[PDB]
């Protein structure tokens, strides 16, 4: 398969690995009572873990030698391989809430930069307009886009304090 | 005294143990604790007739176990 | 300077004081080690920091794993 | 006004002495010494640390450095309005008045006065290092 | 006033020990001095240079008489797989019986010191095979270094002083240190491979007593003049052949095999020949590109203005660069710390993968300490180029004759260049201890199988294309119907083919998701290191916070407490803070290096595979399992032959830790005190009848930096060798 | 009459200064010949805590 | 009342409240889709 | 000793003058300012090179600058 890895499913390393992790608990669950609180939490963990090792292998992840899921990252090989999930997908979802986070406060910083005293408004938040931000920061990638088309996402260098040269 | 650690470590690489500042090559014995210790073992005999043992075990005497393990014995 | 004192304090308990009493006798925890090694900085780094601590860095997949995290967090 | 003249014969302030006072320096290279005219006996704190009483009238001390001199005299100028002044005395004999230099202390401007290591440009002005390289010695662009 | 030192009358009326500190601080910086002027600058700097020669030839001529003297070079060649080199010998009255058994190893007959520089293989490969063979050449190269320090005096005579222009006569020492010093140097040591080294790997020996009585090849420069070039690749070395005799043994002289040879696992002979000779004849051409007293060739002025876009995107271009760089030796060292520090970097980065010298592959002290060795130093010289070009920016450059040139404009955008450098640092930083930190949290959970292992694809990819075939990417050299894997089929893959494939050496080794959090934590180093060089290069003239820095000159302690404190403000000072993090960062190079070389050679790469994406799994199974046999080098039971490792290490670690006085306690507190010092020695009865010259004063704000750091590097580096030699040849000795 | 208008937006073009190429309010300017007779508020401190500076006629331009 | 919703207004406060929600819905997100290692 | 310049962005407010301890500076009569007066530096044999004068000035960029130079016994500031 991809770079020499195997899926998961097909690995006897990675079943091997479930066997040992079940086999720990197994052996602490024998010191307690059927009903007592402990055998219940023990039990818990078990049906987590192997919940997690059958959720794993369904969703095709590669396994190295040493049994466990490696992830792939190259946009073709993960879009060819059915591996977009794995970081390809992720990198986006990360992208627009870090870009929300970032022009949410950009759109407050500028806001309360009209205002009579701005760095009151830097330690005492203005909860009304900060509210009123986070909710229409769900365009920021048309708004972002938008700005940058117009010419007013940058401020010109002849604005910009710079040291001598 | 971090001299004396610097010249412990210096023959012992050397594989000059005899010149080692120890207690089986030059010994630098604490009498004056020692002293203290002896007499702290012995005052319910003399000096603190109505103390039927030492205030603690640490200064000489018999060790006391409990479950197994040793609570507290001579230092 | 209180390094030392605890690091003095944890040694000398665990060599010469802390063990197990059984019918043959007193087996302390490192086997009153300290005497003989205590007196070299290299007995320090071998017998005290890198023989003990074996216990904090293979107790990942325990129950004392989180001293393992921290103790790399402290570091 | 004239220059004053030291008078060694001055008595000094009721001190107990201390640890803190001068040294071999003061033999071999120079001392400074400190006179100033006290209206009442008062408790003012050395230099070198410790209390000392300066009597009614001239007072006279001496120390190793002359920024231990002009720190006394902030104290006692600032905390009881005294006016003092202080000399250099060399190890044979002469004595250089050194503060205040012209009668007037040096924050209030004095007729007389010729400006000294005043540079007529701003400081965005200096040329490049490059410019003096090779001058003799080593010298900032600002020293031309 | 007191005579020393000379060069400096400011220095030598200071009346403190502080004098000497700075007149042996200050002595090579030339510029600085009293009276200086450019030409005499000149002329100072080229006989120093030809002391740093004899220097080299005579430190040569010591490890030769050495190993001859005292080594075991004659015993080695018979048996290098099980006999250990010895360096030299031991004479140390401080020894007890037991160290001087305890040393006496490697066949000597007393205390040696087993030698890790691998000049055992070296030698060995280029023709050497007696100690009357070290010896000789060891003579040689004490009167070359004689030669070399009387011509440094016979330069400074006043008939034999070159004058300033002939110092700057770019085009014609360009043309002779091209053609001459890089490319007949290049073509005699192929004459020296193909009438010496060569014949003495074949088991004849060639020496001055007969070598002009000797066929290099048995047809003898009759195919060169001929054009038949190819007679001399026929009949190579077997496969079979035994290094040093004539078993298996071919003719040829120049060959292109391209692997390794099977017996020694290092590069052939007659490949290493045929190199030489390309290259000799590469910069010989390349000689001929400048102008000089004979009207052809090229004027660098005239290259460098017309290398100017159209479009103006580069401003001026490189109008004006000549003189900037011509008139300027910062600018010049500059340039070449950044050359040398970057090819000491390949030379660590080829030699490992490629061994040139027999046996070097299987010596795995050796291969560590090298790699290490030539690692650190490149670490060195690169803060070093950054630090002479922000001295450049200061001392030498002149805006207004660089006017919108690339140098001009580059600091107009400084801001740009830092922020970015600062993002990506930021970036590398976050997210590379952050899974390192994720692995470690799932492993401390007994969850192994939730650990984020990303695959290094990328490079995955690149070994495919140089012929890995572990991968199955199968393009290029790894694909057998490529025109690139048919094309090379008969010159060179076979053999690099061979030794790509074999997963037993070093080349192109295997790697996994360890190996890539430990790339992006190296790349994390390098922009680091890079950021805080730059900066200060960058910002060495003048700030927001002290426009006029340039005034002040390159080091100087501080600007005061006032604008808010400006501690640690000069570009000295970067270049200061830049020295921990070049530490750091080699120091990850080599952590790396090491540990996948430790498992490699112990046959269980497993191991690496598995700890090394969390970083317990490199405090417990790395640092922690491999100090085992060096901190006992000596005990209350004993001690053996790895007690000097460890008393080194513990040396190490001392070291280290009093430059952390110098850095954190700083100078106002020591001043202070030695003031009360001052006040006892002289009211001390029968001690103040003696007295001082130099009046005591603490160290300099700016001395503590230099002498802390230069603690906390010595102690930095001394520990580490300690510990890889120790856990090394403690492994395989 | 001479320099800018008192309470005017200037830009300053001092390269070693602070507020090099932002905007300050103008407070004053001294008519006596003075070098630096323009007297110029700043609502951002400078490293020193300081925010008003003087400045030549030719250091200030209107802002916008 | 309007200088204490003013001093819940402070950076520190507010820092809190908020890191506090974010925290929490982390936390209830993988109480509810434990060992998400993936997206499918 | 040390370097002591005084430029002509000095509005002579005399704070450079009444923090030295040192007694380095004084104010001179001068034409260049409003105050007409500006600060000197007459005594530089005895600076130390503490740099309270830079602290006091409010000018931007300063109007007094101290670079270090050679040491002598007085600059280091030494009693001994
Ligand atoms: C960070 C740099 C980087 C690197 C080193 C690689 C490397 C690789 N990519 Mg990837 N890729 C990247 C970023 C990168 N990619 C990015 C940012 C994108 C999104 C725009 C893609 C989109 C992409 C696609 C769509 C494909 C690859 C593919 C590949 C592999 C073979 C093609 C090749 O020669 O690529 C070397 C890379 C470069 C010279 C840089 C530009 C690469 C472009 C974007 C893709 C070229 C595809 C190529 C023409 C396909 C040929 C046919 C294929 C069957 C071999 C190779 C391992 C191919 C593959 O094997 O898919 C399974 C493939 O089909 N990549
Ligand atoms: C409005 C918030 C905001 C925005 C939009 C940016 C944007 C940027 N920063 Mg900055 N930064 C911020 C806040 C912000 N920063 C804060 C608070 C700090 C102090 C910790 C920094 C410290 C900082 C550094 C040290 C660097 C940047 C850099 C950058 C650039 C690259 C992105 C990056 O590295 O981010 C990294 C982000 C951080 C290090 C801090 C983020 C902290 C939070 C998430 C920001 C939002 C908090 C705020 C209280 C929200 C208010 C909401 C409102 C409704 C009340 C980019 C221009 C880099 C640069 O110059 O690249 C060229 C760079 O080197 N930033
Ligand atoms: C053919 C004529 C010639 C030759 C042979 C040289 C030779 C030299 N000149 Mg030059 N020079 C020449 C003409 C020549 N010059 C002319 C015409 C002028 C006037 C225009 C000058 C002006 C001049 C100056 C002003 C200076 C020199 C200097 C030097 C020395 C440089 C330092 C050194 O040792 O580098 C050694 C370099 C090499 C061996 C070349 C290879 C470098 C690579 C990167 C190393 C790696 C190769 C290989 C892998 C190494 C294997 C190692 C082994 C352990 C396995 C060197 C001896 C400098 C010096 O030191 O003077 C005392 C110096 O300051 N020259
Ligand atoms: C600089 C290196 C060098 C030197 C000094 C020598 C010297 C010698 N070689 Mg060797 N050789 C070398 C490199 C060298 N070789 C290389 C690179 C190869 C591989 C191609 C060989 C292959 C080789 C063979 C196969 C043979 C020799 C032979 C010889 C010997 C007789 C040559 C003869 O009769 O020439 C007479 C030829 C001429 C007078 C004309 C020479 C014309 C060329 C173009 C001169 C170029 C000079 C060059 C630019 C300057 C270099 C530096 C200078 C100080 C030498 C002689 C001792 C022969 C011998 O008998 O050895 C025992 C012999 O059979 N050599
Ligand atoms: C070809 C190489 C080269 C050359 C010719 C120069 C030349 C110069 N450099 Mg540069 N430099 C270089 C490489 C070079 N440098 C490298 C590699 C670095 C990075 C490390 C630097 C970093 C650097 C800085 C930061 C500075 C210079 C400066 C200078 C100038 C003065 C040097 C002086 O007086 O030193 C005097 C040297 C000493 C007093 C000895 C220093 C000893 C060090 C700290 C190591 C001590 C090791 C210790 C003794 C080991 C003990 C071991 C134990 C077991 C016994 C001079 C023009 C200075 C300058 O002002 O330039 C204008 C300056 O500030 N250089
Ligand atoms: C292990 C020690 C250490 C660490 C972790 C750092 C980290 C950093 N250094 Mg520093 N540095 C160190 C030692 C260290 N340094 C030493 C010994 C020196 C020599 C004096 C320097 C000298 C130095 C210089 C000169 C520079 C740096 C820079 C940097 C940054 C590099 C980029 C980066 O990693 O961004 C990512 C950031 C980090 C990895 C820092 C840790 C972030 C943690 C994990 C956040 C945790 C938050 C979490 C909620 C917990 C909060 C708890 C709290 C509220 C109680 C970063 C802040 C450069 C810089 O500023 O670049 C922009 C820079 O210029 N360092
Ligand atoms: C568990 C998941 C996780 C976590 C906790 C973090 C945490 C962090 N990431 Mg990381 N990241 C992750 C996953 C994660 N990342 C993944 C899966 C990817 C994909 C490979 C990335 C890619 C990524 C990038 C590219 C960057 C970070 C950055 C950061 C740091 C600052 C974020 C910030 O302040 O945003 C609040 C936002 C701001 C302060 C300003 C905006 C910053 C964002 C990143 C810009 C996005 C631009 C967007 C693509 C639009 C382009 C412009 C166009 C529309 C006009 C922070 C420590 C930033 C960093 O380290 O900076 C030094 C950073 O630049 N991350
Ligand atoms: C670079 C930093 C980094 C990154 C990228 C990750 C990434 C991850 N960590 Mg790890 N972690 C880190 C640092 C990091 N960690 C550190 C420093 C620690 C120590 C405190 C931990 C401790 C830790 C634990 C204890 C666990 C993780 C887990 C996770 C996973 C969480 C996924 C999730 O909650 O999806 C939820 C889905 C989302 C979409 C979240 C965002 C929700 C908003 C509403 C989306 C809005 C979209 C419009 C993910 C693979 C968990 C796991 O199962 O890993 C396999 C887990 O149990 N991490
Ligand atoms: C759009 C449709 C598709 C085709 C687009 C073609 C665009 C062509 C470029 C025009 C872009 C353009 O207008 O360029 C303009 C500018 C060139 O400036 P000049 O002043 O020299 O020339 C302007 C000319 O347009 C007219 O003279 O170049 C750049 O800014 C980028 C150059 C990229 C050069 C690429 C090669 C760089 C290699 C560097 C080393 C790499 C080493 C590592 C890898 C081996
Ligand atoms: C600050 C300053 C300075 C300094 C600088 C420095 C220090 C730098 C460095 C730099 C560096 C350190 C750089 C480097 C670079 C590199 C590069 C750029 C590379 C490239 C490469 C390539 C391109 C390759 C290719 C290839 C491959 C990859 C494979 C196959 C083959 C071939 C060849 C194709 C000076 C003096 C100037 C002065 C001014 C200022
Ligand atoms: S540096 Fe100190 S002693 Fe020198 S003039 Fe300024 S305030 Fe006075
Ligand atoms: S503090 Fe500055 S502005 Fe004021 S008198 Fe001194 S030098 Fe002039």
């Amino acid at each position: 398969d991809i770079a020499g890895l195997t899926p998961c499913s097909e690995s006897k390393a990675y079943a091997k690995l479930e066997k040992k992790e079940l086999k720990t608990l197994e052996k602490r669950l024998k010191q307690y009572e059927a009903d007592s609180a402990p055998a219940v939490a023990l039990k818990a963990t078990m049906e987590r873990t192997k919940a997690r090792f059958a959720n794993y292998a369904k969703a095709g992840l590669l396994c190295g030698n040493d049994g466990l899921p490696h992830l792939i990252a190259d946009p073709g090989l993960a879009l060819k391989y059915g591996h977009a999930g794995e970081v390809f997908i992720p990198t986006f979802g990360f992208l627009y809430v870090a870009g929300y986070i970032g022009y949410v406060g950009r759109q407050y910083l500028i806001a309360v930069k009209g205002e009579a005293k701005p760095t009151d408004k830097e330690i005492i938040i203005d909860v009304p307009l900060a509210t009123k931000l986070a909710w229409q920061g769900a365009g920021w990638p048309l708004a972002a886009v938008q700005e940058l088309q117009r010419g007013t996402l940058l401020e010109k260098e002849e604005n910009i304090t710079v040291s001598p040269r | 005294s971090f001299g004396l650690y610097i010249h412990n470590d210096t023959m012992s690489a050397l594989g000059r143990p005899q010149d080692m500042f120890s207690d089986t090559a030059i010994q630098l014995q604490p009498v004056f604790a020692q002293w203290i210790q002896n007499t702290h073992f012995l005052a319910p005999q003399l000096t603190a007739p109505n103390a039927l043992a030492a205030t603690s075990l640490t200064w000489g005497g018999d060790l006391v176990a409990v479950g197994g393990k040793v609570a507290m014995m001579p230092i | 300077s209180l390094s030392i004192v605890i690091f003095h304090f944890s040694w000398k308990m665990q060599s010469d004081v802390w063990g197990t009493v059984t019918a043959s006798g007193v087996s302390h925890i490192t086997g009153g080690n300290f005497a003989q090694s205590a007196n070299t900085i290299n007995g320090w780094l071998r017998d005290f920091l890198w023989a003990q601590s074996s216990q904090v860095i293979q107790s990942y997949g325990s129950a004392l794993s989180a001293y393992g995290l921290i103790f790399l967090g402290a570091h | 006004w004239t220059v004053p003249t030291l008078n060694p014969d001055t008595p000094s302030p009721i001190f107990g002495g201390s640890t803190g006072g001068l040294l071999r320096k003061a033999q071999t290279e120079e001392f400074y010494v400190i006179t100033w005219e006290a209206k009442k006996e008062q408790i003012f704190e050395m230099p070198t640390g410790g209390a000392a009483i300066m009597r009614q009238g001239p007072n006279l001390l001496k120390f190793g450095k002359k920024e231990q001199c002009l720190a006394l005299t902030t104290q006692l100028r600032n905390k009881f309005k005294l006016t003092p002044c202080f000399y250099r005395v060399f190890p044979d004999g002469k004595v250089q008045y050194l503060h205040p230099a012209d009668g007037v202390y040096p924050e209030k401007v004095n007729a007389g006065r010729v400006g000294a290591n005043q540079n007529m440009r701003r400081i965005g002005q200096n040329v490049n290092p490059i410019k003096v390289k090779f001058s003799g010695r080593m010298m900032s662009p600002a020293e031309i | 006033t007191k005579l020393f030192p000379k060069f400096s009358q400011g220095l030598a009326q200071d009346p403190t020990t502080r004098r000497i500190w700075y007149g042996l601080a200050m002595a090579h910086d030339f510029e600085s001095h009293d009276g200086m002027t450019e030409e005499n600058l000149y002329q100072k700097i080229f006989a120093s240079h030809f002391g740093q020669l004899s220097i080299i030839f005579l430190w040569t001529s010591g490890n030769l008489f050495h190993v001859a003297w005292q080594g075991n070079f004659e015993q080695w060649v018979t048996d290098p797989v099980h006999i250990r080199p010895i360096a030299h010998a031991i004479w140390d009255p401080h020894f007890g019986q037991p160290a001087v058994e305890a040393f006496t190893r490697g066949g000597a007959s007393g205390p040696v010191n087993i030698s890790t520089s691998g000049v055992y293989q070296w030698w060995y490969t280029i023709g050497m095979r007696t100690n009357q063979d070290l010896y000789v050449g060891s003579v040689f190269l004490a009167l070359v270094s004689a030669i070399f320090l009387f011509a440094g005096w016979l330069h400074l005579q006043p008939n034999f002083q070159p004058s300033l222009s002939w110092f700057k006569d770019a085009e014609s020492r360009l043309n002779h240190h091209l053609s001459g010093l890089f490319g007949v140097s290049s073509l005699a040591w192929t004459g020296h491979l193909v009438h010496v080294a060569i014949p003495e790997s074949r088991g004849q020996h060639v020496g001055w007593d007969n070598f002009l009585s000797v066929l290099p090849h048995p047809q003898g420069l009759t195919p060169f003049f001929t054009g038949n070039w190819a007679a001399y690749a026929q009949s190579p070395d077997t496969a079979s052949h035994v290094f040093g005799t004539a078993q298996g043994s071919g003719q040829a002289i120049l060959t292109f095999l391209g692997g390794f040879h099977p017996q020694t696992q290092s590069l052939w002979l007659t490949d290493m020949a045929h190199h030489h000779l390309a290259i000799a004849v590469i910069f010989i051409v390349a000689g001929h590109m400048y102008r000089t007293n004979f009207g052809i060739g090229h004027r660098m002025q005239a290259i460098l203005e017309a290398h100017t876009p159209p479009s103006g995107s580069l401003g001026a271009g490189h109008k004006g660069l000549f003189d900037t760089v011509n008139n300027s030796l910062h600018f010049q060292l500059g340039l070449a710390l950044a050359s040398v520090g970057t090819i000491t970097s390949l030379v660590a980065q080829h030699m490992y993968s490629l061994p040139p010298y027999a046996f070097q592959a299987i010596d795995f002290t050796t291969q560590a300490a090298l790699y290490t060795h030539h690692q650190y130093i490149a670490g060195f010289i690169m803060c070093g180029a950054f630090a002479h070009g922000a001295i450049f920016f200061i001392r030498d450059y002149d805006p207004e004759q660089n006017k919108g040139n690339v140098l001009a404009r580059m600091l107009d955008h400084k801001e740009a260049l830092i922020s970015h450098l600062s993002w990506v640092s930021l970036f590398l930083g976050f997210h590379t201890l952050g899974l390192y930190v994720h692995n470690d949290v799932m492993q401390a959970f007994g969850t192994p199988e939730k650990q984020i292992l990303i695959e290094p694809v990328f490079a995955q990819w690149i070994q495919a294309a140089h012929g890995k075939a572990l991968y199955g990417f199968d393009f290029l050299l790894s694909s057998k119907t490529s025109a690139a894997f048919a094309n090379g089929q008969s010159l060179w893959l076979p053999g690099w083919l061979d030794a790509i494939n074999n997963n037993q050496n070093s080349l192109f080794l295997t790697i996994g998701p360890g190996d890539f959090l430990v790339h992006h934590a190296i790349a994390l180093g390098l922009h680091t290191t890079t950021l805080i060089l730059v900066k200060g290069a960058l910002d060495a003239r003048g700030s927001k916070l002290m426009p006029d820095k340039k005034d002040f000159g390159y080091s100087f302690p501080c600007d005061g407490p006032g604008r808010g404190g400006t501690c640690d403000i000069s570009a000295y000072d970067a270049f200061y803070l830049a020295v921990f993090w070049m530490l750091n960062t080699i120091g990850w190079v080599t952590f790396y290096w090491h540990w996948k070389h430790l498992t490699l050679w112990q046959g269980n790469v497993a191991q690496f595979d598995e700890s090394s994406t969390y970083l317990m799994g490199w405090l417990r199974d790395y640092l922690w399992l491999n100090s085992s046999q060096l901190i006992n080098g000596y005990n209350p039971f004993g001690m053996n032959s790895l007690s000097v490792w460890a008393w080194t290490f513990l040396f190490g670690h001392l070291i280290y830790a009093t430059g952390f006085m110098f850095l954190i306690s700083w100078r106002g507190y020591w001043q202070e005190l030695i003031e009360t010092l001052v006040w006892a020695h002289e009211k001390t009865p029968l001690a103040n009848l003696v007295y001082w010259k130099d009046k005591p004063v603490a160290l300099s704000i700016v001395q503590a930096r230099l002498v802390g750091l230069a603690h906390f590097s010595v102690g930095y580096i001394f520990t580490y060798a300690a510990f890889l030699i120790a856990s090394t040849s403690g492994r395989f000795g | 009459e001479v320099g800018p208008k008192r309470g005017s937006l200037v830009k300053i073009l001092r390269p070693e200064s602070y507020w090099f190429n932002q905007v300050g309010k103008v407070v004053s300017v001294d008519q006596s010949g003075v070098r630096y007779p323009v007297v110029v508020r700043f609502e951002n401190q400078n490293y020193a805590g300081v925010t008003t500076n003087n400045y030549a006629l030719d250091e200030v331009v209107a802002a916008k | 009342m309007k200088d204490f919703t003013t001093y819940l207004s402070t950076a520190p406060v507010i820092a809190t409240i908020w890191f506090t929600f974010t925290a929490g819905l982390l936390i209830e997100i993988n109480r509810y889709f434990p060992d998400p290692l993936v997206f499918s | 000793a040390h370097i002591v310049k005084i430029y002509d962005t000095c509005i002579g407010c005399t704070q450079c003058v009444r923090a030295c301890p040192l007694d380095v500076l004084e104010m001179v009569p001068w034409d260049g300012c409003k105050a007409s007066q500006m600060a000197s530096a007459p005594r530089t044999e005895d600076c130390v090179g503490c740099k309270r004068c830079e602290t006091a000035c409010p000018t931007d960029f300063l109007s007094v600058r101290v670079y270090l130079g050679s040491e002598s016994t007085r600059s280091m500031g030494l009693s001994y």
